[PDB]
DNA sequence: ATCAATATCCACCTGCAGATTCTACCAAAAGTGTATTTGGAAACTGCTCCATCAAAAGGCATGTTCAGCGGAATTCCGCTGAACATGCCTTTTGATGGAGCAGTTTCCAAATACACTTTTGGTAGAATCTGCAGGTGGATATTGAT
DNA sequence: ATCAATATCCACCTGCAGATTCTACCAAAAGTGTATTTGGAAACTGCTCCATCAAAAGGCATGTTCAGCGGAATTCCGCTGAACATGCCTTTTGATGGAGCAGTTTCCAAATACACTTTTGGTAGAATCTGCAGGTGGATATTGAT
C-alpha cells in the first residue's frame, strides 16, 4: 500500500505554466525526486542554522536564510520574494 | 570505399550524445553486479529497478570520468585518451586522495 | 568472466558519448577497473542498508541512499 | 487561518510540507510561516525547471515532456545547473559537444 | 562551555603516559570528536528514518559506523561498540 | 555508577546521549546508543593519538602539536580517507616532491 | 580600501607553490593565482556573513566562518570545529 | 668565480623547506585587508574577531597549497616542470570548480 | 573539379505502450476549536575584545641584471589503433512457480516523564611548573667549477 | 675525481610563553527511583515481482590493411631563477575607549496538545485514447577518390 509524492501538485503546476504540454512518468519520478532533494537540503540548513543559533524553532526566516545559503543568486532572488509573498497572503487572511 | 580514422568516431560522438539509451548491455552487467555483491553478503536478490539505478548510475559516472580524461589527453596535445589520463582525472578528484 | 563481460564495444560506446574521439588500446582494461571500484564502492554501501532493514533484496531505495552519500545523487528511482 | 495551500496562494500542499517537516527532525518546532515559506519556494522551483523543460520539448517537435528534456533544461541553464552539479537525473544524455580540436581541420 | 579535554587526555595518557598536548592540538582533538560525532548521529538519524524507525539504538548506531569508517578502523570501531554495550548490559 | 564506568569507558556516556537529544536526531534514543558511539569516539581519538604520539617522538618531541596530527593522519590510509575533506588547522603537508623534479639521473 | 589583492604577493605565492612541491613557476601563474584566491574568498565570506545577518550580529566570528567552510565541503579543525 | 646555484636548486631547496614547517606564508596583515576589502564591499559595518581572520587565512592557504599539488601535476603531464595558468585551469575544471 | 558511395534529413504513416479518464472506497490527512504551555524578543547592562593610534626596526618585498635552460616548433617514422567485412554465440524477450517483501495483530522490554539527590567538570585566578623556540657554533654533506 | 663555497645537520644551552598545579565555588548535569506509555519485534500470511528458462533475436569477436598518431631528436629564443642592493611596511609591544556580544529577568504572541469534524490524495480495477517511435521514401548534404 500508501505512497505520497509530489507528483500531482507538480502537475497543476505545469499547467499553469505549458497549458498545453504534458510529462511522462519516469519524468514526473525525476520531478518528485527534484522536489524532496530540494525540501532536504533546505530543510537540513534550515536545521543546522536553528542549531547554530540555539533555537527550539525552525521558522520561514530559518526557510529565508537556508534558501539564500543554498540558491545561486538570481535563483535564489525569486524565490525569496515568492516565498515571501506566499506568507504575506496568507498571514493577510483569516 | 572506405572511412578515414575519426570520421566514422565523430559520426559516433554525435549519434551517441544524442541518445539517451544505456550503453552497456543489461545481462553482462547484471552478472557483474551480483559478482560485486556476493562478496557483500550471501544470497542476496536484487529488484530489477535496483539493477537499473546502479546501471543508470554507473554510465553517467564512467561518460563523465570520459570527459574529464579526454580533457587530460587534449591537456598533453595528444586526441587519444590514454590509462595515465584518466590515472590524472580520477586523482584530481580525490578519487585517489 | 563478468567484468570481461563489460565489453570493448560498450566502453567504446560510452567514451563516444563522454566526446572522446581516439581511444588508445589501454583503456578498456583500465576502465573496467574503475568501473569495478565504483560498483564495490556503490554496492557495498547499497548492501549495508539492505542489511540494515533485514532484507534478502536490494532494492532502488538502498542504491539510492548509497549513491547519495557517495556524493552521486540519482533521480528517477524514488526518494 | 483556510486550505492553508489556498490562503497562501499555492499549488503545493503547504498542510504536507508542515507536516513533513515536523516528520523530519529538524527542530523541536515548527513554526507557522515556515511551511508556507517552503512550499512556495519549492513551486517557484518546480514551475522554473518545466518551464524551461517545456521549451526544450517544444523545440524539439515534441508535446510531452521526457528526462532528456529534463536533462536539456538543466545543464543549459547556468543556475539550475549549479544547483544539481551533483545530480544525475536518470535517461537524461548529455548535452551535445565535441572539443574543438578534435573536428575536421576545416 | 564543555569540551572533550579531559577525555582527550585521559586516553592521551594511556596510550602515550610520557606525552602532552599543545592547546592548539587539543583544540584540534575536540573539533575531530564533534565532528565524527556529527557524522555518525547524521547517518544513524537518516537510518532511522529510511526505516520508519523513530528510535536511534545501538544498532542504528553501529550501521551508520560501518557506513562511515574506512575498513580496518570500522572493524575495530564495532568491536569496540559492541563489547560497550554488551558490558553496561551486565552491569547497572 | 556512572554509565561510562559501567560501560567499562573513559569517554562520558552521559554527555553523549545528552548531545544526541539536543541535537534532534530520531524522536527517541536507546541507552546502548550513547554507550556505543562513546565507545566509538574514544577508539577513533586514542588510534590518532596513538600515531600523533608516535609522530611527535620521531621528532625528538615530548608535546605534541597540530604538525603532528597532521602527520599521523595524512600518513595512514584509513585516518586519511576519514578525514579526507578536513583541513588541521597548522599541520602542513606531507614532504614529497616529484621524481621528475629531482635533478640527475639514476 | 581598494587593490588589496596585490598584497597577495609574488614572494608570498611563490612560497605556496613551493608547500605544493611546485619547482618551477611560469610568469601569468601570480595573477591567476590572484583571481582564484578572490573567487574563494569571495564565496568562504559571503556564507560567512549571511550566517552572520542572520543572527543579527556586526561581528563575523570563527564559527560564522568555519561554519561557511562547512558549507562548502571545506571542513576545518582548530576554531571551535 | 663567485659561487651560483644552477636554476631549480634553491627551488627544491625551498620545496624541502617549505614542506618541512607550517607557518603561514601569507603577509598578515596585508591578508586581513583584503579579508576586510571583500567583506565590506559585500555588506558594511562589519567587524572580524581576530580568530575569524586566522580561519579564513588557514582555510585559504591550505585550499591554493593543494591547488598548486594538482597544477604541478597537470604541468607534468604535459611534460613540463613550470605550471601555467592553463594548468590550474585544468585541474579547477576536473575539481568541478568551474567545469 | 568530377563521380560514386553513403549518410543524413525530413515529411508522412500508424499501431500500441503508456498516458488519460471515470467512478467509488477510505484511512490517513488536514482543517477547526479549546486550554495550556513556552520559546525567545525586549529592555537594562556587565565586561569582553575589537578597532585603532603610536613607535621602532629588521625581515621581506621590490626591482635589476643576466644567462641557462625550459618549452614550443618542426621534421621523422615506427607502429598502433580505426574501419571494415566475415560469421556465430550471447543477450534479449515473454512465460511460469515460489520466495520474500509487505500488511496486520499481538504484548512486552524499554523508553518517556517526573521528582529528588548527589557527583562533576567548567572556571575565575593567583602561582610555580617546564618543553622548547631561537641563538650558537662547529663537525658533516651537498653543489658546482675545473 | 679534487677543491671550495655553502647550506644542512644536530647536540648543547637557556628564555619565556604556554602548560600544568591546585583552592574554592556551583550550577547544571548525570544518576537514583517509581509510574505510565509505547515502539517495533516476533509470528502468521497474502500476493507481488524476482529468479529461472527456453527460443526469437541481434550484437560482437575476429584478422587484414594502412592512415595517421605520438614520441624522439634537434634547435633556437626569450623567459624565469639566482643573486644582490635597498629601503618599505609588516610585525610587535601597549595601551585606550567604546561598540557590541552575551548574561539575567520579564512576559505575551505563538506553538504544543488533544479531540471532534470534514476533506482529500492514493489505490484498485476497467475502458478509452493518443504522442510518437520505429518504418518508408526519396531528396540531398558529406565524404573520399581521381
Amino acid at each position: 500500500s500508501r505512497k505520497e509524492s509530489y507528483a500531482i501538485y507538480v502537475y497543476k503546476v505545469l499547467k499553469q505554466v505549458h497549458p498545453d504540454t504534458g510529462i511522462s512518468s519516469k519524468a514526473m519520478s525525476i520531478m518528485n525526486s527534484f522536489v524532496n532533494d530540494v525540501f532536504e537540503r533546505i530543510a537540513g540548513e534550515a536545521s543546522r542554522l536553528a542549531h547554530y543559533n540555539k533555537r527550539s524553532t525552525i521558522t520561514s526566516r530559518e526557510i529565508q536564510t537556508a534558501v539564500r545559503l543554498l540558491l545561486p543568486g538570481e535563483l535564489a532572488k525569486h524565490a525569496v520574494s515568492e516565498g515571501t509573498k506566499a506568507v504575506t497572503k496568507y498571514t493577510s487572511a483569516k | 570505399h572506405r572511412y578515414r580514422p575519426g570520421t566514422v568516431a565523430l559520426r559516433e560522438i554525435r549519434r551517441y550524445q544524442k541518445s539517451t539509451e544505456l550503453l552497456i548491455r543489461k545481462l553482462p552487467f547484471q552478472r557483474l553486479v551480483r559478482e560485486i555483491a556476493q562478496d557483500f553478503k550471501t544470497d542476496l536478490r536484487f529488484q530489477s529497478s535496483a539493477v537499473m539505478a546502479l546501471q543508470e548510475a554507473s554510465e553517467a559516472y564512467l561518460v563523465a570520468l570520459f570527459e574529464d580524461t579526454n580533457l587530460c589527453a587534449i591537456h598533453a596535445k595528444r586526441v587519444a585518451i590514454m590509462p595515465k589520463d584518466i590515472q590524472l582525472a580520477r586523482r584530481i578528484r580525490g578519487e585517489r586522495a | 568472466d563478468n567484468i570481461q563481460g563489460i565489453t570493448k564495444p560498450a566502453i567504446r560506446r560510452l567514451a563516444r558519448r563522454g566526446g572522446v574521439k581516439r581511444i588508445s588500446g589501454l583503456i578498456y582494461e583500465e576502465t573496467r577497473g574503475v568501473l569495478k571500484v565504483f560498483l564495490e564502492n556503490v554496492i557495498r554501501d547499497a548492501v549495508t542498508y539492505t542489511e540494515h532493514a533485514k532484507r534478502k533484496t536490494v532494492t532502488a531505495m538502498d542504491v539510492v541512499y548509497a549513491l547519495k552519500r557517495q556524493g552521486r545523487t540519482l533521480y528517477g528511482f524514488g526518494g | 487561518a483556510k486550505t492553508r495551500s489556498s490562503r497562501a496562494g499555492l499549488q503545493f500542499p503547504v498542510g504536507r510540507v508542515h507536516r513533513l517537516l515536523r516528520k523530519g527532525n529538524y527542530a523541536e518546532r515548527v513554526g507557522a510561516g515556515a511551511p508556507v515559506y517552503l512550499a512556495a519556494v519549492l513551486e517557484y522551483l518546480t514551475a522554473e525547471i518545466l518551464e524551461l523543460a517545456g521549451n526544450a520539448a517544444r523545440d524539439n517537435k515534441k508535446t510531452r515532456i521526457i528526462p532528456r528534456h529534463l536533462q536539456l533544461a538543466v545543464r543549459n541553464d547556468e543556475e539550475l545547473n549549479k544547483l544539481l552539479g551533483r545530480v544525475t537525473i536518470a535517461q537524461g544524455g548529455v548535452l551535445p559537444n565535441i572539443q574543438s580540436v578534435l573536428l575536421p581541420k576545416k
